[PDB]
């Protein structure tokens, strides 16, 4: 039974409360960690968790501890709604249930229902589908053409084009479209792209090819490993280069510097 | 949703290929499953490429669109930027994917790429060398390829 120290609940749904990190006996969401009100990132994000020290987590659980969430009305409110006039704290899945806001730029503020950002305001071209009818689940963008999305198709582009490749699906707008984003409440993580991100992305392609296709070869490490001098080098055909050997497979010499492998012969 | 939204998603590119296939194009799905798909690119005229059939494998990953396709040639083809794997280097299926971008502008692209490619960023040096150095021993092994692999 695994649960956050924040916000006391289930590990539950990356897409909406972020990694669920345990490290050094202590399980907190990712985004639980980084959208509380009151806790210090004091560090390398090699040291802790991702910054955040447990001596500061754990503090600030203890703090937490003396606030009710207005949602659920029990103890362990880590965020508090960042509008002056307004004193309502709440667990983040809490805020979520009700309709709040957290900001991920700056001081990562977040807000309440009643002070949350607004927008001034077919179907989402992200997932073709008719745009959800409450307008706090839909968004504009600025950029041009007044487009709107839904807002979870939004968040799960920028979840996995991340920061570097986030724009705007149109006209390719990477600095007012993203800002406008983040202060509406997109997380837009600072890491590289989704189809970057698999294993063995792109492994295959370019892979230069480096593969000894002679009738037998002459080295132990085999046709799959090669060096960078004498007749253990890798050398490949002139013409297509995806068809290569050990030089003294070929039995070749570095006086002529020209290999047409058996096909472009 | 999710995966369901990736399904409604490949279905209506599905039918808006159908009805406005883009030039010497034609893909769909193989069989019963719609995230695995089957081209075909008739050799564009004009080309080295000029009466070839070239067949390529679509692979729709579980998060479309919000991860481009996956693409690759199963025909041997002479290209500076196809390599021996049928693997294509092209930036709208790595770095310039958007969730707009639909499979039937893949393809537009990819047609493109054969009537026009990019040496200077090359998947195979060689080629690309014999390209920029020799256009005419670049346009009949082009040929000589198309005949041996594609026809
Ligand atoms: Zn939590
Ligand atoms: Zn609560
Ligand atoms: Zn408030
Ligand atoms: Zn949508
Ligand atoms: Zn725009
Ligand atoms: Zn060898
Ligand atoms: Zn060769």
């Amino acid at each position: 039974s695994p649960v956050c120290l924040l916000c006391l609940q289930e590990p539950g749904d990356p897409e909406k409360l972020g990694e669920f990190l345990q490290k050094d006996n202590l399980c907190v969401h990712y985004f639980c960690l980084i959208l509380s009100s009151r806790l210090p990132q004091k560090g390398q994000p090699n040291r802790g968790l991702h910054g955040f020290m447990p001596e500061d987590i754990k503090r600030e659980a203890v703090r937490a501890s003396k606030k009710i969430c207005f949602v659920c009305k029990k103890k362990g409110a880590a965020i508090r709604c960042q509008n002056d006039q307004c004193v309502q704290n709440f667990h983040l899945p809490c805020g979520q249930e009700r309709g709040c806001l957290s900001q991920f730029f700056g001081e990562y503020k977040s807000y309440c229902r009643k002070h949350r950002p607004t927008q001034n305001i077919e179907s989402c071209v992200l997932c073709c589908e008719n745009l959800s009818r409450t307008s706090v689940e839909n968004i504009q963008s600025p950029c041009c053409s007044q487009a709107i999305y839904h807002r979870k198709c939004i968040q799960k582009y920028a979840h996995t084009s991340a920061k570097h490749f986030f724009k705007c699906p149109q006209c390719n707008n990477r600095e007012e479209f993203p800002q406008e984003m983040l202060r509406m409440g997109i997380h837009i993580p600072d890491r590289d792209a989704a189809w970057e991100l698999e294993p063995g992305a792109f492994s295959e392609l370019y892979q230069r090819y480096r593969h000894c296709d002679a009738p037998i070869c002459l080295y132990e490490q085999g046709r799959d490993s090669f060096e960078d001098e004498g007749r253990w080098r890798l050398i490949l055909c002139a013409t297509c280069g995806s068809h290569g050997t050990h030089r003294d497979c070929s039995s070749l010499r570095p006086n002529s510097k020209k290999w047409e492998c058996n096909e472009c012969l | 949703g999710g995966i369901l939204m990736a399904l409604k998603r490949i279905h209506k590119e599905l039918n808006d290929l159908a009805r406005d296939p883009p030039a010497q194009c034609r893909a769909g799905p193989v069989g019963d499953d719609m995230f695995h798909w089957q081209a075909t690119i008739m050799g564009p005229n004009d080309s080295p490429y000029q009466g070839g059939v070239f067949f390529l494998t679509i692979h729709f990953p579980t998060d479309y669109p919000f991860k481009p396709p996956k693409v690759a040639f199963t025909t041997r083809i002479y290209h500076p930027n196809i390599n021996s794997n049928g693997s294509i280097k092209l930036d709208i299926l790595r770095s310039q994917w958007s969730p707009a971008l639909t499979i039937s502008k893949v393809l537009l692209s990819i047609c493109s790429l054969l009537c026009d490619p990019n040496p200077d960023d090359p998947l195979v040096p060689e080629i690309a060398r014999i390209y920029k150095t020799d256009r005419e021993k670049y346009n009949r092994i082009a040929r000589e390829w198309t005949q041996k692999y594609a026809m």
